[PDB]
């Protein structure tokens, strides 16, 4: 995982000098910014099942193909594993966002998401109108500086799956 | 009444007419006519390549020798390296290191550290640090040690810098133990012109200057030249884009 | 690289004296107005696969001269090389708005791309017309008041034009 | 490119040495089978039309939606683009014939087809499914080695694809 | 590099075509007399070191010039330097001749020989001298009937022979 | 690294006599079989990724834990270089087939794998039970008597169900 304090570290251990001016006050920034991530997190977390389920019936809207039969949409398992990838999406955010940083979100889902979606035939259209539906729940859900920070690691969640 | 059957009558004299008939008549067709013809500037798959001198460079295979070898790809992997590492310029029978090789076929150094060693050798020094200018001896390292030009000023100024305050062989270790050859090459690689498709992080003129730099699959870094290896880049690094006459 | 700060100290420092109280007020005036320059960076970065998208869309809709077999983006390969060019010269725009000065992209970026090109042979006209075609598309992006507060930045709109037309002038 | 030929020219020349028996050998092999890798590129250039449109309305039939309105497959344009895409298929392929090797299709349409492929948001299936037509025919119109070499190609497409 | 297969491949798709019928006919007879080809390629293979040897001594006994203190083959290091010269170029025509396409030659070989010859004042004239004693030496390699089963290959002859002046040419 | 026709050579030169008539004719059988290896491993190539995806589909359908957080496969990258090896000991063993020699495997990577995998503390015996499927799976494949001449193969299959078993009990 790569937070910002962690980047901090690493950027500083590479070369002989300390800390500086500039990691103090990237570390302080983050500092500040936590707290409200913090409570942007534990509003996010008290919505699990009507953000993911929301999300699985505007993917399933948006593709009538996949629920018919015959297409990988189809199915008990297959639907009840669509809730366990979006809550792991989810989950994921909220990591991200708990530790202002990307780390956790690259760490999880963004490495090796190609190779993934190649072998398993998924496609990230379906993720990403479910991300995309998220950041409209997040929208109301979430208001001012809470909502941007929310909004920023979710498009980032977008711009890793495009 | 049958002509009449066919509808109201429509004013004759259209001069669009031409251009119902393109929008109408088997438009699916035409259009991958039009989709499917030759460009009038007509470019090959590697029209740009050879635009360059720089194709044989590019379709070269990367060679790479991991520890189990038996025979034959050491003795191409010798080649390739004695042909980059040196620039292309003759490497006489007597001047081709024995220990270093049997130090490399026994595994006890990596492909990587083999290369650190040809270039703390005497052959290096001889045609490329003894003969040349500091300007010329930086540009000829990043060329054949980690396959690109050099990117800016502030690269010459610290690494004369580095040589003046810590010696030859700090300098060569700046370049072989630098993240970038790890990165881009390797312990068990051979370096290779990586400069010509964009290597992340580089300037615009990183291409111009290794384009400078290059001189052909014939050319070399000989110094046996009139000349007596001058440097080339000197003026397109802190002038990069404007020319001066004295 | 030099943003704004940089620049004017370095302004400074050639007459050899301390920055005015003017440029101080100037650059008191950046740093308050620089949460609108957030977000308008956050905009062209989280939207640049769509302006890479729309701009390659009609670039080779109004040239169909760059796809036709013998084109100079038709091989699959040149073409991903013009998607991947469209790309850098964005993100250098986007450095060169986070930072506030023009040195970025006419340093890190666009010293050499006339003559690369033509080294190359592709059209740099067409690549002008490319860069021109991402700027259009990305002002749009760059106008939306949805998800973000609402004010006036009428100059930064003038700033990142001002850096993509910088960008298409250098490489046409 | 990378032919027999080519290929062997490359590893000679990295070595810096001559033609040695075992290039000469492969490169017997190659021209012995020119002659039915020469006859599968007249067959499939021959039945162009055919190949091509039976690709594209087998594209359409695997893939219902896309000839739905107010998406990627409707339209004329994106019709005749796709006969287009298809031609450059089989043109590639009758060139790795004629080639007897990859070089072609690896130069042309192998690399680079992911991220363009991304980057315009066009599927793979698609694709896949108009080769595994092509797969189809061309076992009916070839027999014997053309045949066999002929299909090593298409499914070789069909793996860059997968 | 291109053999004439990948040669023809790529003027089919500068035209955007499949490849015509003549051209798969001439592509046809090209890989039948590709046995007459290989052993062309391999006598030249063969006999390598003995066109080199023949080459030089030729070379040397006509231009005395070359081996005098003060020519351009004096020491052991510069006429090291010539029979690697002579042994590259000869390498590399078999590499054409098997290919059956000069592209091998541009794009390698004589890629910047011209400017090599000239900054290291080696007199281009010699070379070519050399290539062309080089090419009197191979021929009658080439059209030695023993140990292969006779027959006509005046063609090959011919190829091999414009390879050689090609090269002469380029570094004259 | 070595094949059947060299470990016959290897073994000749050891025991220091020239090839003897046995072994010639075991190495003709071998040479006139290779017909049918060569579709052998071409069957395994063509159908690889989908020989990878049954296996895997398989695998997490019989081993769940490997989807629970906290197990190897549950981190979204450590089951991309599942399948990653997995592909990794397919071309391996094809590359065994080929030959017709089990070392060019083991000895290659099985040595380091062993360590490695005991290191990490994945469960080996499911890498086990992967390159079990994996030999399921492309014994499926290799039945294909659609698309090939028909012949006798029962000796090919049993030479990649052993080169399987040997890779599978190395892991194991
Ligand atoms: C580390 C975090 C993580 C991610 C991101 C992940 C994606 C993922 N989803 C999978 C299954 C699946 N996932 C879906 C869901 C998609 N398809 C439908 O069309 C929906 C619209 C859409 C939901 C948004 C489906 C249908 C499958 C079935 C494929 C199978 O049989 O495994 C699989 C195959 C293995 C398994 O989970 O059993 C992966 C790797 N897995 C992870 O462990
Ligand atoms: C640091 C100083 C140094 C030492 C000590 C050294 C010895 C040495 N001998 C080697 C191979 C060898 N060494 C020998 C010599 C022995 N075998 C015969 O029986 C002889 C009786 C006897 C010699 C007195 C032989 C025959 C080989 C070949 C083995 C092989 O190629 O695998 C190797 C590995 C391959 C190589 O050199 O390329 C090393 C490193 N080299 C060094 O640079
Ligand atoms: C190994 C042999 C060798 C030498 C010595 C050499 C000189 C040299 N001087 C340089 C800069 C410089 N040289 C000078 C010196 C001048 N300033 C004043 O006017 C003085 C009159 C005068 C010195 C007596 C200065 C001030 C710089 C820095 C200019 C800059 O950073 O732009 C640089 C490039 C950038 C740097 O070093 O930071 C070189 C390469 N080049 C070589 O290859
Ligand atoms: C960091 C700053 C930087 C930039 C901007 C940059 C651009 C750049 N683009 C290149 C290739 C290319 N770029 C293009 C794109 C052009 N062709 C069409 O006209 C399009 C309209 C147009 C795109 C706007 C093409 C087609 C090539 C490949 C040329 C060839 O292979 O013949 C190359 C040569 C390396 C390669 O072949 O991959 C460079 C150096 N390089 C840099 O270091
Ligand atoms: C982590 C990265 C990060 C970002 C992106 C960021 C943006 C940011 N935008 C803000 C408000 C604002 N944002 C804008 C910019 C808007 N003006 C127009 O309406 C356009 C739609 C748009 C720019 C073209 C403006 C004008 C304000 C209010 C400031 C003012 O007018 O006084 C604020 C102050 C409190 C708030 O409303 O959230 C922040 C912190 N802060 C961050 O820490
Ligand atoms: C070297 C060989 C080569 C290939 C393979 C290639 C693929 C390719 N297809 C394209 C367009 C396209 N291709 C398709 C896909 C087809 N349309 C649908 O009817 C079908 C379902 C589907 C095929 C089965 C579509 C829909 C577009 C237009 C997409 C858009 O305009 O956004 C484009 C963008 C150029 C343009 O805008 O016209 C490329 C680069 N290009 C090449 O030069
Ligand atoms: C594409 C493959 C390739 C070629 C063709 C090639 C030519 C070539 N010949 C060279 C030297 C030379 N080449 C010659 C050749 C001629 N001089 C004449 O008198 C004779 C006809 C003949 C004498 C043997 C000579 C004499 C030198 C030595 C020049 C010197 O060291 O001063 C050099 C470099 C000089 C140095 O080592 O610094 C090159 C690059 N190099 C290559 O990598
Ligand atoms: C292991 C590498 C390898 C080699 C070298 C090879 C050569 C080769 N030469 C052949 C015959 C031949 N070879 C030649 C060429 C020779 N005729 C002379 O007059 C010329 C001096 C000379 C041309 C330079 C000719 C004319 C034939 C008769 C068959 C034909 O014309 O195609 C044949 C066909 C068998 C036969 O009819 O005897 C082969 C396969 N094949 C290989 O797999
Ligand atoms: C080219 C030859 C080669 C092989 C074969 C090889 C095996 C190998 N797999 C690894 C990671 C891994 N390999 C697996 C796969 C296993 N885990 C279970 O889920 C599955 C039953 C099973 C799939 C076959 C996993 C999950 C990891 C992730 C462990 C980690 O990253 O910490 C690693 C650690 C570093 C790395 O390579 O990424 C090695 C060395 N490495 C090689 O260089
Ligand atoms: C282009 C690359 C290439 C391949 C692939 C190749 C293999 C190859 N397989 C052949 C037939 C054959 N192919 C097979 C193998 C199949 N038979 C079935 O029973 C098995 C399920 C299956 C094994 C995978 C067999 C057994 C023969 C006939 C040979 C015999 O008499 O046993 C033939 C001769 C055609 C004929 O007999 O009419 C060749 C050249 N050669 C090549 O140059």
């Amino acid at each position: 995982s790569r937070t910002v304090i962690t980047e901090v570290i690493a950027t500083a251990d590479s070369q002989g000098r300390f800390l500086n001016s500039t990691e103090l006050q990237a570390a302080f920034g983050r500092f500040e910014r936590a707290v409200p991530a913090i409570e942007a997190a534990r509003a996010l977390t008290k919505n699990q099942d009507a953000l993911v389920k929301g999300a699985v019936q505007a993917v399933f809207k948006k593709f009538p193909y996949v629920t018919q039969p015959g297409e990988k949409g189809y199915g008990d398992s297959n639907q009840a594993k669509c809730a366990r990838d979006i809550g792991y999406y989810l989950r994921f955010i909220t990591y991200s966002l708990v530790a202002s940083g990307t780390g956790p979100l690259d760490d999880y889902v963004i490495a090796g998401l190609r190779e993934v979606n190649r072998a398993f035939n998924l496609n990230p259209l379906w993720y990403i109108e479910a991300l995309n539906y998220i950041k409209g729940e997040t929208g109301k859900l979430l208001s001012g500086q809470s909502k941007t920070e929310a909004l920023l690691y979710i498009d980032h969640a977008i711009n890793a799956l495009s | 009444m049958a002509r009449r059957m066919a509808g109201r009558p429509v004013p004759k004299g259209n001069p669009f007419l031409d251009m119902a008939r393109e929008l109408t008549d088997n438009r699916a067709l035409t259009l991958v006519k039009e989709f499917t013809a030759p460009s009038p500037y007509q470019q090959t798959e590697t029209y740009g390549q050879e635009r360059i001198r720089a194709l044989g460079t590019i379709e070269a295979p990367r060679v790479t020798l991991r520890a189990p070898f038996t025979d034959e790809q050491f003795q191409g992997a010798l080649y390739a390296i004695y042909r980059h590492i040196f620039g292309n310029t003759y490497v006489m029978e007597s001047e081709r290191p024995t220990t270093a090789e049997s130090q490399l076929k026994d595994g006890r150094i990596t492909v990587r550290g083999f290369i650190k060693l040809l270039a703390k050798s005497e052959v290096y020094r001889s045609r490329f640090f003894q003969k040349t200018s500091q300007n010329r001896f930086i540009e000829l390292n990043h060329k054949l040690l980690l396959g690109r030009a050099p990117y800016d000023q502030a690269e010459i100024s610290a690494h004369l810098d580095l040589w003046n305050t810590q010696g030859y062989d700090a300098e060569i270790d700046s370049y072989v133990e630098s993240e970038e050859y790890l990165e881009n090459f390797g312990e068990d690689v051979i370096p290779y012109f990586r400069g010509f498709k964009y290597q992340t992080g580089q300037s615009a003129q990183g291409f111009n200057r290794l384009l400078d730099l290059y001189g052909g699959w014939a050319g070399s870094d000989t110094d046996r030249n009139q000349s007596g290896q001058v440097a080339r880049l000197t003026n397109s690094l802190v002038r990069p884009g404007q020319v001066v006459e004295p | 690289m030099n943003d704004v700060f940089t620049r004017a100290i370095a302004q400074a420092d050639l007459k050899g004296s301390f920055l005015l109280e003017s440029d101080l007020d100037k650059l008191a005036s950046f740093a308050k107005e620089g949460v609108k320059r957030l977000d308008a960076v956050a905009a062209l970065t989280n939207n640049a696969p769509a302006i890479i998208s729309d701009a390659a869309h009609k670039l080779f809709a109004e040239q169909q001269e760059l796809i036709q077999p013998g084109g100079n983006a038709y091989p699959h390969r040149r073409m991903a090389a013009c998607l991947r060019d469209m790309e850098i010269i964005l993100r250098y725009v986007s450095y060169a708005l986070l930072a506030g000065d023009a040195s970025v992209l006419d340093d890190r970026c666009l010293n050499g791309l006339r003559e690369t090109y033509n080294a190359l042979g592709t059209p740099t006209q067409s690549v002008a017309r490319a860069v021109q075609l991402m700027k259009d598309a990305a002002m749009v992006h760059l106008k939306s008041t949805a998800n973000v507060t609402v004010g006036d930045c009428s100059s930064l709109y003038s700033e990142a034009a001002t850096y993509f037309d910088k960008a298409a002038a250098s490489i046409a």
